[PDB]
RNA sequence: GACGGUGGCCAUGGAAGUCGGUAUCCGCUAAGGAGUGUGUAACAACUCACCUGCCAAAUGGACUAGCCCUGAAAAUGGAUGA
RNA sequence: UGCGUAAUAGUAGCAUGAUUUAGUACGAGAGGAACUGUCAUGCCGGAUCACUGGUCUGUAGGUUUAUUUGACAAAAUAGUGACCUGCCGCUACCAUCCGUUGGAUAAUGGCUGAACGCCUCUAAGUCAGAAUCCAUUCUAGAAAC
């Protein structure tokens, strides 16, 4: 039979067809640009943490429009961006099969990441004395010799190198019992230059200010929300059981025809809802913030008008299940993969682009503070409510 | 001028001979934008071009490039400059693209016009049609050359090309000049030169100092190759320009000190100043140096453009300064590149200071040029004029001073009326009746009331904005509404719109009248006024009221409270017009009828009869849709008359549902009009048009017609005429090879006829229709004719003193003067080419004397058998050799008709007849109280004696007899040899060397032949003569245009009709004859379908009766 | 047809209902109702109504009105969608009940537009803007 | 190089070799059809037929049949068996 | 036991409108374009929930019926009593944000250029060049390292 329509796209993109539970609970990387700019200060990739969204008015700069400048609310994603410490370097080697991890070169600086790659060794699923240093942590003073030996090797071996980076989160409230390691392929400059830079980094602990700009197109990588064993009516864009008189709950109806006489791989079918990676591309970003702790706490936006009367940006309270901000942040234009205990591995776009409203530098006005039943608009609404009474409303719920 | 009012103009408008009528005109409205733009700025009652371009005027660059976009509009453009009035008024006549009556009509609404001629093409059907009328009238039209800032801005050339362009224009115009008039000496003047001032005392005297040199008119007083006393112009409008030669001169004057007149002459052609210190030495007047425009004047302009393009702020200013004028205000206010130019060209633009003087110089009074424009169009007719002695009561003295009377009687003239049920602004309400209030409004509704209107509109329903400063302020025409009243006034009420309901009395037209006032009476004339009709196209002249002379006798007056063109609309304030004006009838009048000239006089010789036809006779016999709207069409056609000069509504020749037009698309336009801008009905069109003439080539052979041209033995003339029809309906009894008789009763009452050719000149006059309907019927009751008897003879030669038939006369001796009375049915329309031949005093009660047609001649009695003859042989002349259509190009002959035949032929048909009527034989002399046989004897004076013993009351019954005459005749024609005499217009096509061949090709394609060529004396233009049929001559001009670039100009003159090879047939109506089977191509041609929907035409005649009668549908044919 | 939007299309589609929804005529012409046949520009897909415009042109009919205007399709203009929307602004215009007007195929509204008209619609169709003193 | 009687006769202001049609003949020459086209309003101009210069030995048509190609598109992925 | 590699497989964005161009080219006219740029939409695909809308065992609060607990009160039963609000949450082109760039070719247009003194996009050789092809980007990650 013809079909008989036209459209029937495979309801859903075939491009994510395995649709498993993606392993890495940080945005796993497998992709970076390439360069030899004298500026090698760019590392490619940070990693922040989502702790909710808020919204913002900003007058927009895109002449040709119905109005060239005009107030508009845009939603906006905010992410705690703590310090990336870099416990070591990993070199590489160019080859037929791809590349390879001959073996790492870790300096010293920190050892908190260590008691996360741990509490799992030998009988009874787990123990708390190390049985293994067998793919792991070296010494300190009798470690740097090795680096010296092997730096030269990686200096010569032209295959690219990435930094063994990691974020700090026990410094946030989340207390993550998972190890939060991440590679960051250093780009620009000579191989030698890159390795030197990496070496230098071990002495320090970078933050996102150096990586991205206030106006900078990221490709966020995360893990979407894992919504559970779930149905085809809900897993794809398929129209449902045609009638009430029909006899199914969870169906397509046809699932592939007598046709080639086995079912086809590609046919709408229920499984589990996307907890995949994906790579949302070209998030322009509106602001890097300054870090809250030890002053900067009462300063997230500055002057009255265009930054408005002082405040923290954060959404109030401890939340019944969730996180509240305490470090510098990134204001990504709306939406990112997953919810609010979820690692947004960031990387600058592969093909950094001029276009139009990819780079257009941008300014803000009013900015929200969430939940309406119980609270209002941060410091101002705090005051008014209080004035009205302290028996009625003030706006603080622990 | 920014400030002018109507209070000042009304007083100065009263006086005459110092007003000067001027008008805007073009070939297809090309260069209309330019002319108008410059004028708008000048005019003060519209408050400049800031609050300008109101009251219908759509400016466009497409037009400039080359574009028609025709429109019927008018802006009130009076000027109270100095101490005088100037009735210009922006006339925008749409005209028509092909030659026509329409073109003649629309274009003639102009006095002292400026004419834009040749866009980027000449010798077209466009240019020789609209402006054909304008250059014929000696009204001193000035040569307006096309846009020159196209050569500076768009194409980007140096000012040296301007000269070239000018030359080209002149060349183009030369051709135009050589269509009419003569242009052998004017080809020398189609160049660019200034041969004066070559002497040493002139080259450094009048070039340093002023002195004077002549700029007066030479040879021609039209638009051909003349300065017109310094009013030639180079009209542009890309940022608005109002300039020409005078402007150029002025600048030159300012540099050192030379007179303007001198400079203008220099600038018309080429002149060579060396520029050492404005002194020249000879040697450069035979070899050259450098022309003026690229040296100075246009050079500056060019420089300015360049500056603008690059973007310089001070450079432009410097250039302006150099150019010899002020630099303006907007130099450091805006960024000002084009803005500066715009600013300057609002200060520069008011031409009233310069041009008015020039106009005055050109034209001392409108009284002078009126005498030269009476003899150039219709005023008595196409034959004679009012300027000649024919029709001279009090016209020659009148139109020397212009108008009919100085106290304003009003007249009429067609220029196409406005569309009703859309505009209906002339009303009987207080604010138009009060002439002052309206005037006030007009002067205040440009940019002053606009603000108020705006305020009213945006802030009446409340809350346009939400939380804004619109409702907070609540403006009453204060600070907010003051803005947006300088680029274009938003909602200004431009034409003073209809406050109260529609009462349509709108009209466009022209009238020349004296000092008219409010509450002025005029004697309204009827729907058909005979006296007026009797005055035009003849030498008669007289003024008397109705005493039963017209159809409707009337003694009633109609009011006329204003004179309007609808330029400022409604009943205007400016009504005190001088002798000669561009406005038409006003008040409560839109009657611009053909036979009713609205005047204060009860009757008078009409000053202008309606326009003449470019190509004679374009018609179509359409019919309407839905039953109640049948008279609606007719009604509409009364309004159509008002609009266009020709439509068949007055005097029924072809019935009232027929158009009469001259043109290619004119007819089409007319058709569309009565669905749209008159009656709002919908009608069945039929684009197949013009039935051709059906000519019989030669007589029939020996059968029952012994007087004949010998034999008809041919296979085919073009298609077969023998085996296609006839020989078996009534041919089984008699005639083998054809059929020229009948045998229904079978030799109780039979006849035989012949169709000879007739000479062509004779035919032409017959078909013109000089004879009347009363000339052929009822001469005893009415007056007995005398002048008409000889005229007929002079055309068709036959008389009652001819007892050797038609043959003698046709051959030998043409143009005799004798009496052609006692004729029943002279032709198909009773004024045509056919005639029933008297070759007998009396056969046997047949073929002598009409129903009451007499020459004072009788053998025994006037009594005979005229009732059965006249009705029968009328139908014989109206069914041709293929059924239907009139016999045209033919002189009919009746060999014999015999009633009371006591002989008979034994057969079945005869037997049947006998059974039916119960007669032993036919008669009239005898009776048995049975049968009929009506005659002229009974109604005239009872019984018949002398010529016969008893009166005819016996033989086959009258109806049957009538039927049978038609039949035999029909048969005879069908068998005779025949060819299609196609309708023709000769094409006297004005052509040039390269586009003769192309023209010929077209002719070849669409029938005909080139006869000969006539060459114009002393020019490259010719005029080719060639015959071309009428049906194919439609859409001809367009085709020509398509073929090349309209380089050949067609004009279809009527040169009779000719015999050309095409199959002259159409399937016979009788089914016995269709058993032979006329072919679907050759006996049903596409050229020969002019009959199914191209022949519903009867004011006079078009009757076709159903043949054969014999009692009932059971008793008609039983043994037959 | 017509078509002239805008600049932009004044952003996203929103409706009060697609095909088969009555909205008032809001017009001096004696159309008293407007019932949708379909909407212009809807290219559409498998099973999906041709859905109401925010201020866009529709194939419509006079279901209850003047009998002269009754029957015969008519291009119209939606003026206010009962069912709501957010604009590039951060407001949510919402109305009492759906409404539009019968119009010319160059967009032009016939008489004068009754009641309130969303500004987007006005922007889209200049005639609409012209022929009303309420544009909110 | 590719001329003359000559605008041959027709049609035709004109169509001269060449809108188109007909007869289609001769002079002089190595050589040139009352002319293959392009083109010209039409003549011309160019190009061809037709003749010679130079290069310097092969060339031109018309078919015939061997393989290859064109024809030669249909439905799960794909079969000289691979 | 870390952090990686990526063979293999799959693969996604597709299309319109307005505007500029421009009432310019083009065109006798009537009519009437494009390359580029600009702003939006349709459908589709991936997310999300700042906003709004949706819902309610949050039985969170109120309003009310009947009943029961002597009344007040506070509770129950009514299998969530009904009704109005209504959080977190999940979710709606019933909201929001996001969907790239290199080589390789096709047709086709050439270039030099023979076979075949010329001539030819072709035979040797090669230039440009599709929604195409394959990569880039993106999903999974081999009894693969």
């Amino acid at each position: 039979m013809s079909h008989r329509k036209f459209e029937a796209p495979r309801h859903g993109n075939l491009g994510f067809r395995p649709r498993k539970r993606a392993a890495r609970h940080q945005g796993k990387v497998k992709s970076f640009p390439k360069d030899d700019r004298t500026q090698k200060v760019h590392l490619t990739a940070f990693m922040g943490y989502k702790a909710g969204m808020t919204h913002v008015v900003r007058d927009l700069e895109k002449p040709g429009s119905k109005m060239h400048k005009k107030e508009i609310v845009e939603a906006v994603t905010i992410i705690e961006c703590p310090p990336m410490y870099i416990v070591g370097l990993v070199g590489y080697v160019e080859t037929a099969q791809g590349l390879k991890t001959y073996k790492t070169v870790w300096a010293q600086h920190l050892s908190d990441n260590f008691r996360r790659r741990l509490y799992k060794n030998w009988y009874k699923s787990k123990s708390k004395k190390a049985f293994t240093k067998y793919v792991k942590q070296y010494e300190t003073e009798e470690g740097k010799k090795s680096i010296e030996a092997s730096l030269q090797a990686i200096k010569k071996r032209c295959s690219v190198v990435r930094v063994i980076a990691h974020t700090q989160v026990h410094k946030l409230k989340l207390t993550q019992k998972k190890a939060h390691v991440l590679e960051i392929q250093v780009n620009g400059g000579s191989i030698v230059e890159k390795v030197n830079f990496a070496v230098a980094n071990f002495e320090k602990t970078v933050n996102v200010t150096g990586v991205f700009a206030e106006n900078e197109l990221i490709d966020v990588i995360g893990v979407t929300k894992g919504k559970g064993f779930n149905g085809v009516i809900k897993r794809w864009g398929v129209r449902k059981l045609p009638r009430k008189t029909h006899k199914g709950l969870r169906k397509v109806a046809c699932i592939g025809a007598w046709h080639p006489s086995r079912v086809s791989t590609t046919v709408p079918r229920a499984g589990q809802l996307g907890y995949h990676h994906r790579v949302e591309r070209n998030k322009k970003i509106y602001r890097i913030g300054q870090a809250q702790p030890e002053d900067g706490k009462q300063i997230s936006t500055g002057k009255t008008e265009f930054d408005l009367t002082e405040k923290t940006i954060n959404p109030m309270g401890g939340f019944a299940h969730y996180g509240m901000v305490k470090h510098e942040f990134l204001m990504l234009k709306g939406c990112v993969a997953g919810p609010r205990k979820r690692a947004l591995t960031l990387r600058k776009s592969i093909t950094t682009q001029t276009g139009r409203a990819a780079l257009e530098k941008i300014t803000l006005k009013f900015i929200d503070t969430s939940s309406k039943f119980g609270h209002g608009l941060h410091q101002t609404a705090e005051d008014k409510t209080k004035y009205f009474g302290v028996k009625k409303s003030r706006s603080t719920k622990a | 001028m920014v400030l002018n009012s109507l209070d000042k103009m009304i007083q100065l408008q009263k006086n005459t001979a110092n007003i000067r009528n001027i008008c805007v005109l073009a070939h297809v409205d090309h260069g209309k934008t330019t002319l108008a733009d410059c004028l708008i700025s000048s005019n003060g009652i519209i408050s400049s071009r800031l609050a300008g371009k109101l009251r219908y005027m759509d400016s466009r660059e497409d037009e400039q490039i080359r574009g028609i976009t025709m429109k019927s509009s008018a802006i009130s453009l009076h000027y109270a400059t100095g101490n005088e009035e100037y009735l210009i008024n922006l006339i925008d006549s749409p005209g028509h693209v092909d030659f026509s009556s329409e073109v003649s009509t629309a274009v003639r609404i102009c006095d002292g016009c400026i004419i834009v001629v040749d866009a980027v093409e000449g010798v077209c059907p466009q240019t020789q049609a609209v402006l054909r009328q304008a250059w014929l009238e000696n009204i001193r039209p000035v040569l307006v050359i096309n846009k020159i800032d196209r050569l500076i801005v768009e194409l980007k050339f140096t000012p040296q090309e301007a000269y070239s362009h000018l030359k080209n224009i002149l060349e183009q115009i030369n051709a135009l000049t050589g269509t009419l008039f003569t242009s052998k000496v004017l080809e020398e003047r189609a160049e660019r030169e200034t041969e004066s001032q070559v002497n040493p005392n002139s080259e450094q005297g009048e070039q340093v100092y002023d002195w004077s040199t002549g700029l007066e008119d030479t040879d021609d007083s039209h638009l051909y190759f003349s300065p017109e006393q310094g009013n030639v112009v180079f009209t542009s409008a890309i940022d608005g320009w109002g300039f020409g030669i005078e402007h150029f001169a002025r600048i030159y004057s300012q540099k050192i000190g030379i007179k303007k007149e001198v400079l203008m002459k220099t600038l018309w052609g080429d002149y060579y100043i060396n520029m050492k210190a404005k002194k020249i030495m000879k040697g450069d007047q035979a070899k050259g140096k450098k022309p003026l425009f690229v040296q100075l004047i246009l050079e500056n302009i060019w420089s300015l453009y360049d500056a603008v393009l690059k973007k310089d702020k001070d450079k432009i200013d410097k250039i302006v300064t150099s150019l010899g004028l002020k630099i303006g205000a907007r130099e450091a206010r805006h960024s000002d590149p084009k803005v500066q130019i715009n600013a300057i060209c609002s200060q520069w633009l008011p031409i009233s200071h310069a041009v008015l003087a020039m106009v005055c110089q050109k034209l001392p009074s409108p009284l002078d040029i009126t005498a030269e424009r009476v003899e150039r169009l219709m005023c008595t007719g196409s034959q004679t004029f009012d300027s000649f002695p024919p029709e001279t009561q009090a016209l020659k003295a009148a139109f020397m001073k212009c108008g009919s009377e100085d106290t304003a009687p009003v007249i009429i003239f067609v220029s196409k009326m406005f569309a009703v049920d859309a505009k209906a602004l002339p009303q009987n309400k207080p604010r138009p009746l009060t002439q002052e209030e309206i005037a006030q409004r007009r002067e205040r509704a440009r940019q002053r009331h606009a603000e108020k209107l705006a305020a009213a509109q945006g802030q009446a329903p409340l809350e346009p904005t939400q939380d804004g400063s619109a409702i907070e302020t609540c403006p009453k025409g204060e600070e907010p509404r003051g803005d947006e009243q300088q680029v274009e006034s938003m909602t200004p009420k431009p034409v003073l719109q209809e406050e109260n309901n529609q009462e349509s009395f709108i009209a466009f037209a022209r009238v020349f009248s004296g000092v008219a006032r409010r509450g002025k009476k005029i004697f309204v004339l009827g729907p058909k006024y005979s006296p007026l009709e009797f005055l035009r196209r003849v030498p008669l002249g007289f003024s008397a009221p109705p005493d039963g002379l017209p159809q409707v006798p009337h003694m009633a007056y109609c009011a006329l409270e204003n004179l309007y063109l609808l330029m400022g609309r409604e009943l205007e304030y400016l009504e005190e017009v001088p002798p000669g004006n561009v406005l038409g009838i006003g008040g409560l009048q839109d009657f611009v009828l053909k036979s009713a000239t609205l005047c204060s006089l009860p009757s008078c010789p009409p000053f202008i009869p309606l326009n003449f036809e470019a190509t004679p006779i374009v018609r179509v016999a359409v019919e309407p849709k839905h039953p109640s709207e049948m008279p609606q069409l007719v009604k509409g056609m009364k309004l159509l008359n008002q609009a266009d000069p020709c439509v068949q509504i007055l005097i029924q020749e072809t019935g009232e549902h027929v158009l009469v037009t001259a043109g290619e698309v004119h007819l089409q336009r007319c058709l569309d009009d009565l669905k749209e801008r008159f009656a709002k009905i919908h009608i069945s069109v039929s684009e197949p048009i013009i039935p051709f003439r059906e000519t019989i080539t030669k007589p029939p052979k020996v059968d029952m017609v012994n007087e004949e041209i010998g034999k008809q033995q041919k296979v085919a003339v073009i298609h077969q005429m023998k085996e296609d029809q006839s020989k078996i309906p009534e041919g089984i009894q008699v005639d083998s090879d054809g059929l020229i008789t009948i045998t229904t009763p079978n030799k109780l009452a039979t006849l035989s006829v012949r169709a000879m050719p007739l000479p062509e000149e004779v035919t032409q006059i017959l078909e013109e229709n000089s004879d009347l309907i009363r000339s052929m019927e009822q001469l005893t009751s009415s007056l007995n004719e005398g002048e008409n008897t000889h005229m007929i003879h002079q055309k068709t030669q036959e008389k009652i003193w001819e007892f050797k038939g038609k043959l003698e006369q046709h051959l030998t001796g043409r143009r005799w003067r004798n009496i052609v009375d006692q004729i029943w049915s002279f032709g198909p329309r009773k004024c045509g080419p056919n005639i029933l031949v008297n070759k007998s005093e009396d056969f046997q009660n047949s073929v002598w004397t009409g129903p009451a047609d007499k020459a004072s001649k009788e053998a025994s009695r006037y009594r005979d058998l005229g009732n059965s003859i006249v009705s029968g042989f009328q139908l014989a002349t109206l069914s041709g050799p293929m059924c239907e259509e009139p016999l045209m190009g033919v002189c009919f002959v009746l060999e014999k008709w015999d009633l009371s035949k006591f002989e008979e032929q034994g057969a079945s048909d005869l037997a049947k007849e006998g059974q039916e009527e119960n007669e032993t034989c036919s008669g009239g002399n005898e009776n048995q109280e049975l049968q009929d046989g009506c005659s002229e004897a009974f109604e005239k004076r009872t019984s018949q004696k002398g010529e016969s013993p008893l009166t005819d009351c016996y033989g086959p019954f009258s109806g049957q007899l009538i039927a049978t005459m038609k039949e035999a005749c029909r048969y005879a024609l069908q068998v005779k040899p025949q060819r299609l005499m196609a309708a023709m217009y000769t094409c006297d096509i004005m052509a040039t060397g390269d586009v003769l061949g192309r023209v010929y090709a077209v002719l070849s394609k669409r029938e005909g032949r080139v006869l000969q060529e006539e060459m114009k004396e002393g020019t490259d233009m010719f005029i080719i003569k060639a015959v071309l049929p009428v049906a194919e001559s439609f859409g001809f001009a367009d085709e020509i245009r398509k073929r090349t670039s309209g380089l050949a100009s067609p004009q279809l003159v009527f040169s009779h009709w000719e015999i050309i090879p095409s199959d002259p047939f159409w399937v016979p109506t009788t089914e016995e004859e269709y058993l032979h089977f006329g072919e679907k191509a050759d006996s049903e041609n596409q050229a020969r379908k002019y009959m199914n929907a191209v022949r519903k035409r009867k004011g006079l005649y078009v009757e076709e009766k159903i043949v054969e009668h014999a009692e009932k549908q059971r008793t008609l044919s039983k043994n037959k | 047809m017509s078509k002239a939007q805008a600049v932009g299309s004044n952003y996203r589609v929103s409706l009060g209902l697609p095909v088969g929804a009555v909205m008032n005529s809001a017009d001096n012409s004696g159309a008293k109702n407007l019932y949708v046949i379909a909407v212009k520009g809807i290219k559409g897909r498998l099973n999906r109504l041709p859905s109401a415009g925010v201020g866009d042109m529709v194939m419509a009919t006079v279901k209850k009105g003047k009998p002269e205007l009754r029957k015969k399709v008519c291009t119209g203009l939606v003026v206010r969608q009962r069912k709501h929307w957010k604009r590039k602004d951060g407001v949510y215009i919402y109305f009492e009940d759906n409404a539009g007007v019968m119009c010319n195929p160059k967009g032009e509204v016939k008489g004068n537009i009754l009641g309130p008209v969303a500004k987007e619609c006005s922007d889209l169709w200049p005639k609409v803007a012209t022929n009303a003193g309420t544009i909110v």
